[PDB]
């Protein structure tokens, strides 16, 4: 079940794969800039672990379309972190840390309430 | 920019031009004579480049022809081996030493491998430097813009192709770009650029048109030579002087017309990039002040001795280039003993120059 | 074409860039069944947890118009509420429940259902009703049941 | 009232930081304030942690001398520049004076939380119960110094107007805790 | 001569009849390279030809923009700048030719999500 389609960025998987470690290196390298220019309460190897656990999110995708769009919108944050526009609440807004854990064993769900 | 149909006419300086060939423009010919005063819309320089064999030569002159424009013929090696009087140096050659043997574009087509190829290239890079200064004097001096067909700035194009092909060795690039590097600084960049974008294929046929002896019995104009010059001239050349001046494109406007040409040039406004000091675009032609115009005219008209003076730049770790000892001496004796070459211009009595006692004058911006 | 001058972009383009120039004209082939929800931003919580019914909306019984039955449409789980402790006023966490979109048939609204990684469950479409015959005269019959005792 | 007593200008004497000992026999067990907010609220829900003591207490232990110099360090007040040093309290009577006139002319509060009755809080070492249940038993997970304070103490550096460049401050390095057989040779 | 032009940025043209005819000169060259039987280069070539005549037929620019309407003279230039861009950018795109993409099945339907009954 295949159809025609106008490409995004790229026209093959491998190029695709290119895209995506070059926003892993700028990602990578930043890191060090933004620990410094904002007033948040995590180091450079935590931040670092950060971007690797959320690229592993993404791990099973496959269309190079929406490999494409991830990049998209992973760039416009980068730009938008390189520059301080993102204030000191959205950076941290990555690690969701005002939201305590909700407990997954089904006996303490049940107890808790739905 | 302004057709003859725009004026309607004839162009009408605004004042005398200064006659740059006979009298000297010092800093006290400055104080009397002011620059600002001559130049028009059309006080302009146009560098009308191509390809090899693209009919630049009658494109130029028609063009010239309809914008007012003062046309410069491409230099080429007569200006070297013709003296005044119209004597053939190359006449002379049986006497000298092969190394000292005289070198044209007749002899790179037929030996293009020869070690006066090096030299050959260099004489190019420096004919069209001296040229195109002189067309600057003619610019600042008389207001009335200029049409070159090759500029010194894209002569290295030539010389990076040759050496691609191997005909150059490291050595002899290294030193070419040494002299580019030394001299190229303190020039003026053209005002506007046109191309004639013949394609590699058509070039090929074009010359075989010509049916110039030597070319088309020749060898190098391959399509490994010629496509390197193509690559050279829209990578290198044109994306660079772009930065500078206005760049327009034509398959072949040789084989084109040129009032369309004129046309579109004079759509081209050439007043937007004035607005920013600072903009890249004519950087090099915006003068504040009037002292900064007699400075730029006082530097092409009175110190282009100068300019010319800088291509000395000794490198002898090149073996191409440097002429031996022993054959300097016999090549200084067969060259200047030659007729016409015993003194300067306008003096040798055995030519028929007559009243050397009562003359004392030479000329400005003349040799020796 | 025709003489007047050539774009400065694609005249002086290296080759290369004018080959990548073109495949990203391309029209190049890819699988039609494909996942969005990395894009889309939903939480990626919901997306786990929420089914979504395609069903067409039910007939008032109370009226006998029909045209507000005419569509399909999803509507989601319907998860908790409680009474709000200030006033009383009906509280929830649901952005979802909120939701409703409509369609024209049940294999857009799958179609749409597997785009945005939902997981779905068709109600069974009503069959088209059978036809009746509903004649006045049987009202008034000789020896059948069907006379009416009323009028 | 402890990373603020410790970088207030009062508690020190033109650059330096006397301290009992220079702090070498205070060993202590800081808690964040959030882990123990979080260890109330739990024993709140939970009707079994009635009628119980819990000790709240870090992960580490640490020696007074040693959190002091690393805050500096974190401060950017380190001695090569900045002139940091550390006396023993009991060689300068000066100090004991300051709280003592610190307390008596402010009406509503010690400036610096500088005050007789805090200065014993300092010199009194941290004497964990064994046998005690800790906040563990309640489930909250302890934060270590090392996660939290470096972001406390961003407030607080010197030569805060410079604008550095990347690199131009050196990260400090970390506080070295105390083993517990340590601690016996250094009590002696 | 006219003092102003009355529009902020368009300055008052010189010899607006020298260029509106080379620019209507310009696009009848680039509309003939295109194929006879395109609609486009039927209406422009009618329609330079209504515009180009009349520049050559009036002398007075006054007199020409009644006889052209459509704006003052440096208007009718601007206007005539476009079309080469157009009729240039046009030899590159073909439209002449049939429908590019056939459109999908109800893809222009409204109102949207009704039930189609066979
Ligand atoms: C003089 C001390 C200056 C204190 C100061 O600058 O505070 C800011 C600043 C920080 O103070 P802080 O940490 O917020 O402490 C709050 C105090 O509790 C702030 O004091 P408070 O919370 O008790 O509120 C009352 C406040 C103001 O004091 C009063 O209420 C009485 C003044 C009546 C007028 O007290 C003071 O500020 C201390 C001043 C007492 C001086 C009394 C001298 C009496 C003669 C002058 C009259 O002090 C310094 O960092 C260095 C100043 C030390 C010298
Ligand atoms: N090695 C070398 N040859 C050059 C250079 N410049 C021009 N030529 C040679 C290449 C050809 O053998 C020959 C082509 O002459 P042109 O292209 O200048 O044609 P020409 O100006 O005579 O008239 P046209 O171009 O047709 O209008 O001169 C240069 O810089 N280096």
């Amino acid at each position: 079940a295949v159809q025609q389609v106008r490409p995004i960025l790229s026209v093959d998987r491998e190029e695709a794969r290119k895209r995506a470690l070059n926003l892993y290196k700028a990602w990578y390298r930043q890191i060090p800039y933004i620990v410094m220019d904002y007033d948040i309460p995590m180091t450079v190897e935590q931040c670092r672990d950060k971007l690797r656990e959320e690229f592993v999110k993404h791990r099973n995708v496959t269309d190079i379309r929406v490999i494409d769009m991830l990049v998209i919108k992973g760039q416009m944050e980068l730009k938008e972190s390189v520059e301080i526009w993102k204030q000191k609440g959205h950076i941290m807004r990555y690690w969701k840390e005002s939201q305590d854990p909700k407990p997954t064993d089904f006996l303490s769900k049940f107890i808790q309430g739905v | 920019i302004s057709g003859k149909t725009m004026r309607g006419g004839p162009r009408v300086p605004k004042a005398a031009p200064y006659p740059y060939k006979t009298k000297k423009y010092s800093v006290f010919n400055a104080i009397f004579d002011k620059t600002s005063k001559r130049f028009d819309e059309n006080s302009k320089v146009i560098c009308v480049e191509g390809p090899i064999a693209a009919g630049k030569s009658k494109f130029a002159k028609e063009l010239a022809e309809e914008l007012d424009m003062e046309y410069y013929p491409a230099v080429d090696l007569d200006l070297i081996y013709i003296n005044s009087y119209g004597y053939d140096m190359r006449k002379l050659d049986p006497q000298l030493p092969p190394s000292c043997r005289s070198y044209d574009v007749r002899n790179f087509c037929l030996d293009p491998s020869h070690d006066l190829a090096a030299q050959f290239q260099i004489r190019m890079y420096m004919l069209r430097y001296s040229q195109y200064i002189d067309a600057l004097q003619h610019v600042l001096s008389t207001g009335q813009g200029v049409v070159l067909e090759r500029s010194p700035y894209s002569d290295f194009v030539f010389m990076e192709a040759m050496f691609r092909q191997g005909y150059l060795s490291r050595g002899a690039r290294s030193v070419y770009n040494e002299l580019r590097q030394n001299t190229i600084g303190e020039l003026l960049k053209p005002h506007l650029v046109i191309y004639l974008d013949l394609p590699v294929d058509a070039v090929k046929k074009q010359i075989k048109a010509r049916n110039v002896d030597y070319e088309v019995q020749s060898k190098v104009f391959s399509d490994a030579y010629l496509s390197d010059l193509e690559q050279l001239y829209k990578q290198q050349y044109l994306k660079d002087i772009s930065t500078h001046a206005e760049l327009l494109i034509y398959d072949w406007t040789a084989g084109g017309e040129t009032e369309v040409v004129v046309e579109d040039i004079e759509r081209i406004d050439f007043n937007q990039f004035e607005a920013d000091i600072h903009n890249k675009k004519m950087l090099d032609w915006r003068f504040p002040l009037e002292a900064e115009w007699c400075e730029a005219r006082i530097k092409y008209c009175h110190e282009k001795p100068d300019l010319m003076n800088y291509f000395n730049v000794p490198r002898f770790d090149v073996p191409e280039l440097v002429r031996s000892a022993d054959d300097g001496k016999v090549w200084r004796d067969v060259w200047f003993n030659a007729p016409g070459m015993k003194y300067r211009p306008g003096y040798n009595a055995d030519m028929g120059d007559e009243g050397l006692l009562t003359k004392t004058k030479i000329g400005i911006n003349q040799g020796i | 074409t025709d003489g007047g001058p050539l774009d400065p972009k694609t005249a002086l383009a290296r080759p290369e860039e004018l080959e990548q120039r073109n495949k990203l004209s391309g029209k190049i082939t890819v699988p039609t069944a494909v996942n969005l929800s990395p894009i889309s931003g939903v939480p990626e919580e919901h997306i786990r947890e929420r089914r979504v019914r395609i069903h067409i909306p039910p007939k008032n019984a109370m009226q006998s118009g029909t045209d507000n039955v005419n569509t399909w449409q999803i509507e989601f789980d319907n998860r908790e509420r409680w009474e709000n402790p200030l006033m009383g006023w009906a509280s929830s966490g649901d952005p979802l429940s909120n939701m409703n979109v409509q369609f024209g048939s049940p294999e857009e609204a799958i179609t749409f259902c597997e785009r945005n990684g939902w997981r779905w469950y068709v109600d069974g479409a009503a069959k088209p009703k059978k036809e009746r015959v509903k004649n006045y005269g049987i009202n008034f019959a000789w020896n059948k049941r069907t006379r009416v005792s009323t009028k | 009232r402890f990373l603020r007593y410790y970088a207030h200008i009062w508690r020190r004497q033109f650059r330096s930081m006397p301290l009992w000992h220079k702090g070498e026999k205070t060993v202590k067990q800081p808690v964040y304030v959030s882990d123990v907010a979080q260890a109330i609220i739990n024993a709140a829900k939970d009707p079994d942690s009635a009628g119980r003591i819990y000790q709240a207490v870090g992960p580490k232990r640490y020696q007074l001398s040693e959190l002091v110099d690393w805050f500096h360090r974190l401060m950017r007040k380190d001695q090569k520049r900045w002139g940091y040093m550390r006396y023993d309290m009991r060689w300068d009577p000066t100090f004991l004076l300051k709280a003592k006139l610190n307390s008596f002319i402010c009406p509503g509060t010690p400036i610096g939380g500088l005050h007789p009755a805090r200065i014993e809080r300092e010199a009194v070492t941290d004497k964990v119960l064994t046998g005690v249940p800790t906040l563990e038993d309640l489930g909250v997970t302890l934060t270590t110094m090392e996660q939290q304070v470096p972001w406390e103490l961003r407030p607080y550096r010197a030569a805060l107007y410079y604008d550095a460049e990347l690199g131009e401050f050196e990260t400090p390095s970390p506080p070295k805790c105390i083993e517990a057989r340590d601690e016996l040779r250094l009590f002696a | 001569i006219k003092a102003s032009t009355g529009l902020t940025g368009l300055a008052v043209s010189t010899n607006p009849h020298h260029t509106l005819s080379a620019l209507y000169g310009k696009i009848l060259r680039a509309v003939s390279k295109m194929p006879q039987d395109a609609s486009y280069r039927k209406y422009t070539e009618q329609l330079v030809k209504q515009r180009a005549d009349s520049v050559a037929q009036h002398k007075d620019i006054t007199a020409l923009e009644k006889a052209v309407g459509c704006g003052q003279v440096e208007e009718l230039i601007v206007q005539a700048e476009n079309e080469l861009i157009l009729a240039r950018k046009m030899l590159g795109w073909k439209p002449w030719e049939k429908l590019v993409q056939a459109a999908p099945a109800k893809q222009w339907d409204w109102p949207p999500a009704q039930i189609m009954e066979p």
